[PDB]
């Protein structure tokens, strides 16, 4: 039963570390996804802008 | 590549989260088994 | 992904730019031709 206490405390100290690391991954995964959405909207702006300049030179061509 | 690789970056970031979730629940039954005996 | 499209499209923007900018120069050359005429 005391060997269990050593084992239980070992996994408990690892489980609380697991809780800390998992949340940190959860914290960064959300921030990465929000910054991902920043990149997703990033091209959408210039994609609209690359093809508006793509069309604006058409009049300046002919 | 480009948005595909960052998608894979998030994808593998999610698999690491997924495997972490497996390890979290794994330890719950381990402590439950320890608390059982 | 997007960045590959971003990189290629901006080159197409630049490449069509270089045609438009060059076309103006030869158009300006035609203007000079009218000046002698």
């Amino acid at each position: 039963i005391d060997e269990l206490t050593t084992r239980k405390c070992s996994v408990d100290a690892r489980l609380q570390a697991e809780n800390e690391r998992a949340e940190r991954q959860d914290r960064g995964l959300k921030e990465a996804e929000t910054t991902y959405a920043k990149l997703v909207e990033s091209q959408k702006t210039l994609v609209d802008f690359v093809r508006k300049e793509y069309e604006d030179t058409k009049h300046q061509k002919y | 590549g480009s948005f595909d690789e960052i998608s894979q970056y998030i994808q593998e970031l999610e698999e690491e989260r997924r495997l972490t979730e497996s390890s979290i629940r794994k330890m719950e039954k381990e402590k439950s088994d320890l608390n059982e005996k």
